[PDB]
């Protein structure tokens, strides 16, 4: 288990911290959380690559397909809660407290 | 499966992925397709209780195979050990480790 | 805490059209040079 | 120096990682995450993996072009932020890149890192394997399989994407 | 939204949860939450109201956050086992990352903030579908999987959905808040016995299906979202009202209604496995949940409330709403406890 | 006739991308199964060895396997020098 | 866990063949037939055997196959084939189809000077069989003992003891 | 015209994946020798450096079978030169 | 090796054009030659507020749609396969799915560019 | 003998389009019956660096509202982008054998937008915005039918190596069978490259400005030549791609000799076009590709998946 592993399990963390910790800015959230899918891509390529699992080199463009479909679905999301709301810092949105 | 729909209606969704062992594409093996191999051919109907403490050895030298956890340990033990010989002045790599 | 709504949708929040607005010229070489020529537009369509 | 270039790439790939994860503009996170993206590509590449390299060098930089075309659509704000601007990002950044700097510190030092999983530091030139590949790549002849032994595969990723338009479009359109 | 449209959204759905309780491939499993997500987000904002935008999107966050917590959990499991079945998890990090991942689609220990107000902010339609349907994929990978569980951490699991969900319920007042915390009560019910004996989970998860069922679709009827709103029912609408006792009697688990089945049935098989104060705990902390159903079951029609005079051509008109298996869901959610020893069906 | 034709010609006039476009991808998909080619298709992949033809151990009563590569069992592919 | 039996280094000092890979790519097919019994006895023995530490011999006899094959073509056709191979070698991809001219005078050399043929489109590509005389490896894999299966699910049914057993339901 | 093209040019693929063919034993038979012969000059020297260890006995088989498992290129070129270790594992992917 | 050398060249080269451009020509400025150019007459305060575009459907389905020839790029590698029948049904059927999309977002306003 | 190489890339590039700023002017000017370029240098053949001389010491300035980083690193972009994309085009023998050439150049061609709005967006102004998200969607639309079309093509191929198209319309020119292809290749080249039927990311009419907004000399230059060296390749790869030339191994000269001829034809048509259509506006130009380009790529893709199957002419992959 080679450092370039620890590189990228430990990039997936702090993409967890980093989503995690909505700061100021929906758009910047979705970033962290598209963030998660590069070490899953990255790590699943390097392990399917390295044990010669030919037929499983499908599953890191199976989870690309599936990668941008939540993309598209989060800014489509990020598209009315910025137009009706104006910004899209994750605060406005409080009027489910009650 | 929760639902064993494949089982019933006999035919194959994804049990052609599930393992490295499987009719890969030109029939390209794994690295560790006789590890597998073995361990698969080991616990076969003999259930998960009963897998997890016979078929043990044959999962480690798999799950070695897939890491090499043990094996690169030695190697870097053995680089550790003749880097400080060397630098210390011991002695030194023969000229076929040279070129 | 005051309670939710009773049909279950607030009131429409503040407006927030801004509608970019610029001047068209005069040195804008299609604008004929000396048009001042300021539109109000719908983020496109004017 | 050409040692292995997969831990240097790896390096900038946290950095850049470690960039739009601080919380930046939309606009900068979508730099911090070309880099980590791009420089990700290169770690796929030297791996032998040709295609899936340039393949999320392809796919990503279209999807993040969307992602930041976007933001400056409705998400930008009337005073952009920068790397440095709020003290919020600004300590959100610097923990970053002196948390991933501790870590390789704590990596190249012992060579025997616990944390969490086991890491030791040898080589990741190691890991690779000896023996040819034919006429043949295998990766590409992988996920050339996806019409012939994946069409299971096919079916629910062709639905869900095209239920991926339906549904871009029914939330989009409202009223 | 077109009715078509929504059928098809709707199939998906089915289809994505379908998936997960058909495939032994860990991808494929990802594949079915990920088109489950895909295909809700748009059901829940049907309407369009403000509410249900936030509403949409706190569920988008949560379990986007699941879904790829789930698939890191997966690769580990790979990457120290290279396979890809649904037998058990070879690495007790990868284990210990899916409870969690599995645990905010499930909503029970404090990744629970999101089941309130996503319940709140929706229709009363695409709340029955969220309390209901959502749960069969998350638990049936956990059934599967129930064999490598650290019983630590998921009796933990349990227990504190349990202790929240009826400390939460105490104080709401909108029904759709008050059913949200009761359902996370009932979360933990299901995935205490889960380490023991999968069956029983099952068997409270189909009695949990058919109270919240029978219960929404009574809401729906009642066409009420809060408790005052509900409570000039009995004006209109006498034997919906009292209808609702029995179940929220049941939905408490006062005996010999049906809701006594699981709550009886899993206390009897962890006092097998040598469990006794934890069973002690729940039996105890359900009553909390019982204290809001009383409340709303005082406020329904065991006492009438005050009305209002535009009721007069309310009763001049009837529904032409046409729920159906209500009568049925009524007779299986209320009086099934005589064919308990039926269980063995699942198993 | 009357319908479709009137219906096919409107669209001719107006909209003559589409109607090119579903023509093509029309022709894509009905061609290929009555074409006569496709089997050698199959066989042309089929007969490339990509792989070793690994031997296998003749313990007698193999006549179709051949003992030597220029021997004439075994499967002859004359057809693709003729094709 | 156990030692691993390398061969001696003098088990590894057989002749190594040396001709540039132009060369070996120029001999191709002509080698292939006129090679083929060594050829495929030691890749049948890397198969079965699965281990190159039990199959050097039959490595050792390609090679000295593989000699006589050259050193017979030096001594009848060397100038045409030194010819040939040089043509193969300039082009990049080292491809069969822009030195035709100089493969027909290297077969006819080799046909009616030692006898040889050039194997027709696919014939090379056939499997062949091989009289081996080694025993099959019994254990290739060298596979441990496979475990005993659980006991086998047999027996007739008969109704329930007692019913349900369960609490007071008697039946 | 490509109909015919490429159909030549899948003959000439034949031709040259028999003519690939024809040589595999030697290149596996070379190999395997080579390999062999870089495992037994790793285990000399590595009894040579490990002498006054506590207990490094020489060539211990990690995995538990007795058959033989593909070596890593680690342990290979694992004390080789620097250049040796480049062009061995990232040779054929930085040859461009 | 070869790559990146070609990859070092090229940002070296841009960097070093930009140093010359920087510095070769040296500076006379004011305040009024950095001022926004706005064809003339002084800005009215702009080019950071939300600037709403209206192809934002068409431009997330290109997401979408970019994600659909991801799926069908590795079909030169797909053609080598012994069983095309199934090769040629499934290719058919990303490509009709991809059609369908596309005419599913054309009939339901879609591409057209919103007022 | 790698450096030597590669600087025997670069240099000529860069002065390749050097002079194409000349032959634009004495092309443009000839086909709108002026006379273009002839006074500095006999034929104007000195204009050009006189232009280039002048845009390296004229006053440049930062805009006051500009981002300075991204201001800076957009035309490093820019020209990077474009001098990297020749590498693994094949004159004869391509300088850098990509296995999958093709595949690099279309994500490094996708790569070359991102100059275009981190130069509009650092740049702080109204029509620096407008420009870059006009650009922006204008690319991206124009690329889905750039990937499908290549893909078409490339199914005669076998394979992504840019090397292959010489063997693969040895004996017929590629276009003889995928001519509609080749129609919207071309226009999306036009499109991708910003000449001008779709020329609206400079929309010099409507937005003055737009590929470099208040760039100024140095970086001005950049995006010039950044864009420029765009053409000269796009028509190299359509060149490449479509109208193959006989390559003797032994003497590549040829083969470079017709290609630069192929390039230099394509490259003046380029220019042709570019006095001879007006302009085309923002929702015609997307509606000319989802609506009639898109319908008609898929087609012809679908065609050119099964037309191997029927006819029997898998091209081999290696
Ligand atoms: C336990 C096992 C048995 C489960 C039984 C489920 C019982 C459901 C009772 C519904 C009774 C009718 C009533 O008063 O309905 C209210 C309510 C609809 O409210 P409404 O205001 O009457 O709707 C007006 C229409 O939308 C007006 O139409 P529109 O113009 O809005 O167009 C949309 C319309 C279009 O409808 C159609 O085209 C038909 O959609 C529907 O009608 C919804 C159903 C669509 C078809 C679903 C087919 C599923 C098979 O029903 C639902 O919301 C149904 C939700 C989806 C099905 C049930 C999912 C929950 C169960 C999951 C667990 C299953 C067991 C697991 C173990
Ligand atoms: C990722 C790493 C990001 C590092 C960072 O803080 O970037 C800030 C950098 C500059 O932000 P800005 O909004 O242009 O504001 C610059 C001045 O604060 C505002 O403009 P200024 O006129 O003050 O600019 C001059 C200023 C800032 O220095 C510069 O403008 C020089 C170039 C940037 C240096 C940082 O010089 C100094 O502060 C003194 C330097 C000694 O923003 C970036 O996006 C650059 C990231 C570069 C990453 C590597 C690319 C290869
Ligand atoms: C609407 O539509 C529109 C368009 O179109 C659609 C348009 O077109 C246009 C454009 C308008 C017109 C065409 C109208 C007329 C205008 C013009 C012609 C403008 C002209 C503009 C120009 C920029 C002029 C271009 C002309 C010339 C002659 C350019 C010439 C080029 C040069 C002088 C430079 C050439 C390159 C050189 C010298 C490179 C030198 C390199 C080296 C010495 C080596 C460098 C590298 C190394 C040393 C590498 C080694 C180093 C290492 C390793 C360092 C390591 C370091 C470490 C730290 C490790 C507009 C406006 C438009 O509105
Ligand atoms: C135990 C079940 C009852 C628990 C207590 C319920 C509340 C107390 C009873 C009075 C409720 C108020 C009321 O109006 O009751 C009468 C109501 C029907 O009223 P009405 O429409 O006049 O009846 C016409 C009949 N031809 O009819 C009803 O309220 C019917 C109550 C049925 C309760 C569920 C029974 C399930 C099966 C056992």
């Amino acid at each position: 288990m080679p450092l370039v592993y620890m590189n990228i399990i430990m990039a997936f963390a702090i993409a967890l911290a980093g989503l995690l910790m909505y700061r100021s800015h929906l758009m910047s959230s979705l970033l962290c959380l598209e963030g998660m899918m590069l070490s899953l891509f990255i790590m699943s390529t390097l392990i399917i690559l390295n044990t010669h699992f030919t037929l499983a080199n499908m599953m890191p463009i199976i989870l690309l397909v599936f990668a941008a479909c939540e993309a598209a679905l989060g800014l489509s999301l990020l598209v009315m809660v910025s137009n009706t709301y104006g910004t899209d810092y994750v605060q406005n949105l409080n009027l489910l407290q009650c | 499966p929760f639902f064993d729909v494949q089982k019933r209606l006999g035919l194959d969704l994804d049990r052609w992925m599930t393992i490295q062992s499987a009719e890969q594409p030109h029939k390209i093996p794994g690295r560790c397709h006789a590890f597998e191999k073995e361990w698969i051919e080991c616990a076969h109907g003999i259930g998960g209780i009963r897998a997890e403490k016979e078929c043990k050895i044959e999962f480690d030298d798999f799950v070695e195979c897939l890491l090499r956890q043990k094996t690169m340990k030695r190697l870097s033990a053995i680089k550790r050990q003749r880097d400080k010989l060397i630098k210390e002045g011991k002695y030194t790599p023969p000229p076929h480790h040279l070129g | 805490w005051k309670p939710p709504p009773w049909n279950d949708v607030d009131p429409p929040k503040d407006t927030l059209v801004s509608n970019l607005t610029l001047n068209f010229g005069p040195q804008h070489p299609a604008a004929h040079g000396v048009l001042r020529l300021v539109m109000e537009l719908s983020g496109e369509m004017v | 120096m050409t040692m292995y270039i997969a831990f240097i790439l790896s390096t900038i790939f946290v950095i850049g990682f470690v960039g739009f994860s601080s919380k930046p503009s939309p606009i900068y996170g979508g730099l911090g995450l070309i880099v980590s993206g791009g420089v990700g590509c290169g770690i796929v590449l030297n791996f032998g993996g040709s295609f899936l390299g340039l393949m999320v060098f392809l796919i990503y930089l279209g999807g993040m072009l969307v992602v930041f075309g976007y933001t400056t659509a409705m998400a930008t704000e009337m005073y952009p932020e920068v790397w440095v601007s709020n003290k919020t990002v600004f300590g959100a950044f610097v923990s970053g890149l002196m948390m991933e700097f501790c870590m390789v510190y704590y990596a190249l030092k012992e060579e025997e890192v616990e944390i969490i999983f086991k890491f030791n530091g040898l080589g990741d030139w190691v890991i690779y394997d000896t023996g040819d590949s034919g006429f043949f790549s295998e990766e590409a002849m992988g996920i050339a399989a996806l019409y012939s032994y994946g069409t299971w595969l096919v079916i629910v990723t062709g639905w869900s994407l095209l239920i991926g338009v339906v549904v871009i479009m029914e939330i989009t359109r409202g009223n | 939204m077109n009715p078509i449209i929504y059928t098809t959204l709707i199939m998906t759905v089915m289809s994505g949860t379908m998936l997960v309780m058909i495939s032994s491939h860990w991808l494929l499993i990802w594949i079915g939450f990920e088109m489950n997500l895909l295909a809700m987000i748009p059901v829940l904002m049907k309407n369009f109201n403000p509410r249900a935008t936030e509403a949409a999107t706190k569920y988008f966050l949560t379990q986007a956050t699941a879904s790829m917590m789930l698939m890191m959990a997966i690769i580990i499991n790979l990457l120290y086992s290279g396979q890809w079945t649904i037998t058990k998890m070879f690495n007790p990090v990868a284990m210990t990352m899916m409870t969690m991942a599995l645990a905010m689609k499930l909503g029970l220990s404090p990744f629970h903030f999101w089941v309130p107000e996503v319940t709140q902010g929706i229709s009363l339609q695409a709340g029955l579908l969220l309390l209901t349907w959502q749960k069969l994929a998350p638990l049936s990978v956990l059934c599967q999987i129930s064999q490598s569980i650290n019983p630590n951490l998921m009796l933990t699991m349990a227990m504190l959905s349990i202790l929240i969900g009826g400390w939460g319920g105490l104080n709401q007042t909108q029904l759709r808040k008050i059913m949200a915390y009761s359902s996370i009560a009932h979360m933990g019910w299901m995935t205490a016995v889960l380490p023991y004996n999968t069956t029983m989970t099952i068997l409270n998860l189909l009695i949990y299906i058919t109270m919240t069922l029978a219960m929404f679709m009574l809401l729906i009827h009642s066409s009420a979202t809060t408790t005052l709103s509900l409570s000039h029912t009995w004006n209109k609408m006498p034997v919906i009202t009292s209808l609702m006792m029995v179940t929220l009697l049941s939905m408490g688990g006062l005996p010999p209604l049906s809701g006594f089945m699981p709550k009886w049935m899993i206390i009897q098989e962890m006092t097998k496995n040598e469990s006794i104060i934890m069973p002690t705990l729940m039996a105890m902390t359900a009553l909390l949940n019982l204290y809001f159903y009383m409340r709303l079951a005082y406020s329904s029609s065991l006492t009438m409330f005050p009305s209002t005079n535009n009721m007069k051509m309310k009763w001049q008109f009837e529904h032409t709403k046409q729920m159906k298996l209500l009568p049925t869901m009524i007779v299986l959610s209320t009086l099934v406890l005589p064919m308990t020893p039926a269980l063995s069906s699942l198993n | 006739a009357g319908r479709i034709a009137s219906f096919l010609k409107n669209a001719w006039a107006k909209e003559p991308v589409l109607v090119a476009s579903f023509a093509i991808g029309g022709l894509a998909i009905i061609l290929p199964s009555l074409s006569p080619y496709t089997n050698y298709a199959i066989r042309i992949n089929r007969a490339t060895p990509y792989n070793y033809p690994v031997p296998l151990r003749d313990d007698g009563n193999m006549p179709d396997v051949p003992s030597h590569p220029q021997d004439p069992q075994g499967p002859s592919l004359e057809w693709l020098k003729n094709l | 866990p156990g030692i691993v039996e390398l061969p001696t280094l003098e088990d590894l000092k057989v002749q190594e063949v040396k001709v540039s890979s132009s060369v070996l790519k120029a001999a191709a097919h002509h080698y292939g037939a006129q090679c083929d019994k060594p050829n495929k006895e030691f890749m049948l023995c890397r198969w079965e055997e699965k281990d190159p530490r039990r199959c050097l011999e039959e490595g050792k006899l390609v090679n000295q196959c593989a000699l006589d094959f050259f050193r017979q073509i030096k001594r009848h056709c060397a100038e045409p084939f030194t010819e040939y191979w040089t043509c193969i070698d300039y082009s990049g991809l080292q491809l069969f189809r822009h030195c035709r001219k100089q493969q027909a005078k290297f077969d006819e050399c080799v046909l009616d000077k030692l006898g040889w043929v050039r194997p027709d489109l696919g014939e090379l590509s056939k499997v062949t069989k091989v009289k081996t005389d080694r025993p099959l490896p019994e254990n290739p894999y060298h596979s441990r003992a496979r475990p005993e299966p659980n006991p086998e699910a047999e027996g007739d049914l008969k109704p329930a003891k007692h019913g349900s057993r369960l609490f007071f339901w008697t039946m | 015209s490509m109909m015919k093209w490429n159909r030549e040019r899948r003959r000439l693929q034949i031709e040259d994946f028999e003519a690939r063919i024809a040589l595999m034993p030697l290149f596996q038979a070379e190999k395997d020798r080579r390999v062999l012969q870089m495992l037994r000059e790793n285990l000399e020297e590595e009894a040579i450096i490990m002498k006054d260890v506590p207990d490094w006995k020489v060539g211990e088989s990690v995995f538990h079978t007795t058959r033989w498992v593909t070596p890593m290129m680690g342990e290979l070129y694992g004390l080789r030169t620097n250049e040796e270790i480049l062009s061995a594992t990232y040779g054929f992917i930085w040859y461009t | 090796m070869n790559i990146m050398l070609t990859l070092l060249t090229n940002v070296t080269l841009a960097s070093l054009l930009v140093l010359i451009a920087f510095w070769l020509p040296q500076l006379n400025a004011y305040s009024e030659k950095t001022s926004p150019y706005e064809c003339g007459f002084d800005p009215m305060g702009s080019a950071r507020l939300p600037f709403s575009m209206k192809f934002f459907l068409v431009a997330i389905t290109f997401l979408l749609f970019d994600l659909e020839i991801a799926l069908l790029l590795p079909l030169p590698w797909a053609s080598q396969t012994n069983n095309l029948k199934t090769m040629l049904t499934m290719a058919l059927f990303l490509l009709i799915l991809l059609a369908a999309s596309l005419a599913y977002e054309w009939t339901q306003k879609g591409l057209e560019w919103a007022e | 003998m790698f450096m030597i190489n590669i600087l025997s890339l670069i240099i000529p590039i860069l002065l390749a389009v050097a002079f194409l700023t000349l032959v634009e002017r004495k092309v443009l000017g000839y086909m709108q019956l002026r006379k273009g370029p002839n006074v500095v240098g006999p034929y104007g053949l000195l204009q050009p660096i006189a232009d280039a001389l002048k845009l390296v010491t004229k006053e440049p300035l930062r805009p006051g509202t500009s981002s300075i980083s991204m201001f800076i690193i957009a035309p490093i972009l820019g020209l990077s982008l474009a001098l990297t994309m020749w590498v693994p085009l094949p004159m004869p023998y391509p300088l850098i054998n990509m296995n999958l050439g093709v595949l690099f150049m279309l994500a490094m061609s996708s790569l070359a937008v991102y100059s275009i709005l981190w130069s509009g967006w650092a740049s702080n102004s109204k029509y620096a915005l407008i420009g870059a998200l006009r650009a922006v969607a204008q690319t991206i639309s124009y690329e889905v039918t750039l990937a499908i079309i290549l893909l078409s093509v490339l199914l005669m191929n076998g394979s992504y190596t840019l090397s292959t198209l010489i063997t693969t319309q040895e004996h017929i020119w590629m276009i003889f069978t995928s001519w509609p292809l080749a129609m919207m290749w071309f226009i999306s080249t036009l499109a991708e490259t910003n000449r001008a039927p779709f020329d609206l990311t400079e929309g010099e009419s409507e937005l003055v400005s737009g590929f470099n907004v208040e760039y100024a000399a140095g970086p001005f230059a950049m995006f010039f030549m950044a864009e420029y060296a765009n053409i000269i390749m796009m028509n190299a790869f359509t060149a490449i791609l479509f109208l193959g030339a006989s390559h003797d191994p032994h003497t590549p000269e040829l083969y470079t000799i017709n290609f630069v001829l192929k390039t230099l034809a394509l490259t003046i048509t380029f220019l042709w076009i570019r006095a001879s259509y007006p302009r085309f506006r923002y929702d015609q130009l997307m509606h000319l590709l989802w609506k009639s380009f898109l319908p008609l790529t898929l087609a012809l893709c679908m065609w050119h998946i099964s037309l191997p199957i029927m006819t029997a002419s898998i091209p081999p992959q290696s």
